[PDB]
């Protein structure tokens, strides 16, 4: 086993709008490990942003976020999904799908993190 | 099986101040010397790998431990390179492979503090000087001490493993003790902590003193 | 595979006064057959009821681990308990024994500090602890404000590690938040160890606000 | 694995004189540095005397130096401390210790034998 995490789904988007993150899993049996989104906006110290159940039932959210982002994932496809509507200039960042051995529900510093992606919201 | 192997990443320090990483593979051998091990450096995008040091040495249990160096690319390491040391050896089945990148996500500069612990009843020449590094990520750090403006052997010092604070970055305190001749010579000591995210040279640093 | 032995904590020994050993088989690629542990002594004396627990790892780990509640008097005087595995993949049993520490004694001190105030952090604060020029190794750090001691979860401490001369030392780490401090402004680091007197604790008290 | 036993503790005079025998087992004793250390009642302990691998090496605490003599025989895997003109304040529990890695000077040993216990009084 070796944890690979590959995110897609960035670019540019104009302030309303919205974007679905997708993170792909490999290397190891994704139906057992929590799962994680953390992104860092320019010049700006890291924040978590939302995490996930390992069978989807517990979902949580920062509050700079919640109620714009909703976060889900395919077992049968080892996919982790994060759904963005309602973007915001606040919202610009690189994005990274992240897991832990031990605790990945809520912010901490992941044992394993992908390679990033990048959502800029402007005009 | 008996025997284990382990890969590093490039020290800070030396990645970032003096200017010329190296990464040291380590194989440390129980019951040994039934054969000579053959490690071999290679990259995964195929390109020259630089000429490699080795040292081999005994451990007084009767371990064998054999290092070897490989100087990286300043470039090729920042830029994303993944080495990979592959460890042969006649009593192994099947070879070991090692293998290292810089870790990948999100990066915060460290937070640096140093105290001076209060006077301790037994000796009046010496002082307990602590420094606290907190904050960062990654987990790569190097902590160095500094005395009238040059820097302290690494064994003058100890330095704390990083380890996690649950959301808020990782962390290391590291505990120096100073004599009473160095702080009447010049009551300045300087912590310093060396990370990649740190701004604006990739060094942040605090001073203490023995006497306000 | 892999199998380790622990001693008990100077919390258990010395504050709740019932100290327990744990042996700790971590076992990958598993399920081969079953892990069966054998709690010994040295001197051949009864082994008190031991606990059993199997759990499997996100990794695909499993790990086996036994507890034994042993006696305060018999450790303190020197007993040596055996923990010895067998599992039918496994080619010889694997043995771990583990005794109290022989050699010198030495009390710890402890001395607590607290962190400037930091631009992104005015409702929170970091606490550290220092607790240094004990000897042997295992100790014990707590935190304790308004007179209950806090979660485990809420601090951090760091490994013992030499200082060639002085004995062992550890850092202690805490975040508290204005609430807490707002509520009552004194945070308490205390250490548990055998060569602390009188009743084998030592403290210091820190607070935000001078 | 590292066993050390220590013998030959007692009750002396001021001015007399006693010796120390540490036994070792269970290791290539001609490897490792060794060292002898203190506790009095009531005080931290003090580093007494070090030897090295070969016996070329000596070293001694202020307090002890010239009144004690360390040494080993590697063939009878035994180290030996002899000591002359003992005084009441030399009244402790002696521990033989050695390290993996640094014996020579006063250090936190990774392993220590068993003690025994010396008196110097007018008895
Ligand atoms: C017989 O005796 C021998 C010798 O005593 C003994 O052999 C030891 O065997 C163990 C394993 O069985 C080995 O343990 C491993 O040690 C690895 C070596 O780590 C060294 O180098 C690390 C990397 O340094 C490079 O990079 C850093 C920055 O990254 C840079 O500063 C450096 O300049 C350099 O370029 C370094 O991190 C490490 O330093 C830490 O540890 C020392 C320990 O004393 C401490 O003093 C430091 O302050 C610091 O905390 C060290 O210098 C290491 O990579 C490896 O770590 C992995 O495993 C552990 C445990 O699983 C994990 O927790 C960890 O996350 C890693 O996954 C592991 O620690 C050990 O090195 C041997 N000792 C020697 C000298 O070779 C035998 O066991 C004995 N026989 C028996 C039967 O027991
Ligand atoms: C798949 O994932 C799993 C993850 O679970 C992983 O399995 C882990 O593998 C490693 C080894 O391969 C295990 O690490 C070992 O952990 C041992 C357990 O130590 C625990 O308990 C210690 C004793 O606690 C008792 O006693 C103390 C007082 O003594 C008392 O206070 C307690 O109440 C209790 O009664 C305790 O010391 C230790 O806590 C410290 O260390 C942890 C480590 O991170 C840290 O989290 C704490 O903050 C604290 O500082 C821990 O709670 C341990 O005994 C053992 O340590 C010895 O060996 C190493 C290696 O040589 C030495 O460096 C060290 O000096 C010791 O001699 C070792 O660290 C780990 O425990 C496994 N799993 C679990 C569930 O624990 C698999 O490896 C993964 N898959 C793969 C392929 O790797």
């Amino acid at each position: 086993m070796e944890v690979q995490l590959l995110e897609s789904g960035g670019g540019l988007v104009q302030p309303g709008g919205s974007l679905r993150l997708s993170c792909a899993a490999s290397g190891f049996t994704f139906g057992n490990y929590d799962m994680a989104w953390v992104r860092q906006a320019p010049g700006k110290r890291p924040e978590w942003v939302s995490s996930i159940d390992t069978g989807g039932d517990i979902t949580h959210y920062a509050d700079s976020v919640k109620g714009r982002f909703t976060i889900s994932r395919d077992n049968a496809k080892n996919t982790l999904y994060l759904q963005m509507n309602s973007l915001r200039p606040e919202d610009t960042a690189v994005y990274w799908c992240a897991t832990d051995e031990e605790y990945a529900l809520g912010p901490n510093e992941f044992d394993y993190y992908g390679q990033g992606t990048l959502v800029t919201v402007s005009s | 099986r008996g025997v284990s192997a382990y890969l590093s990443r490039p020290s800070p320090f030396d990645l970032f101040i003096r200017k010329s990483p190296t990464i040291t593979c380590l194989v440390v051998d129980l019951a040994p010397s039934k054969g000579t091990v053959n490690l071999t450096w290679s990259r995964a995008s195929g390109k020259p790998v630089n000429h490699s040091t080795r040292k081999e040495e005994k451990q007084r249990n009767g371990t064998l431990t054999v290092t070897s160096t490989l100087p990286v690319g300043t470039r090729d390491w920042i830029e994303g390179e993944t080495y990979q040391c592959r460890v042969t050896h006649p009593h192994l089945p099947r070879a070991l492979m090692r293998s290292t990148t810089k870790t990948s996500g999100p990066r915060a500069a460290p937070e640096v503090y140093a105290f001076a612990t209060p006077e301790w009843p037994g000796s009046r020449d010496k002082r307990t000087l602590a420094c606290l590094i907190q904050n960062f990520m990654p987990e790569d750090i190097s902590v160095q001490w500094l005395h009238n403006e040059v820097q302290l052997p690494d064994a003058r010092h100890s330095t704390t493993q990083p380890r996690k604070t649950k959301g808020s970055g990782f962390f290391v305190f590291s505990r120096l003790e100073v004599t009473r001749a160095e702080w009447e010579q010049k009551d300045e000591f300087i912590c310093r902590a060396v990370h990649e995210a740190a701004s604006p040279s990739q060094t942040v640093q605090r001073a203490v003193s023995v006497n306000p």
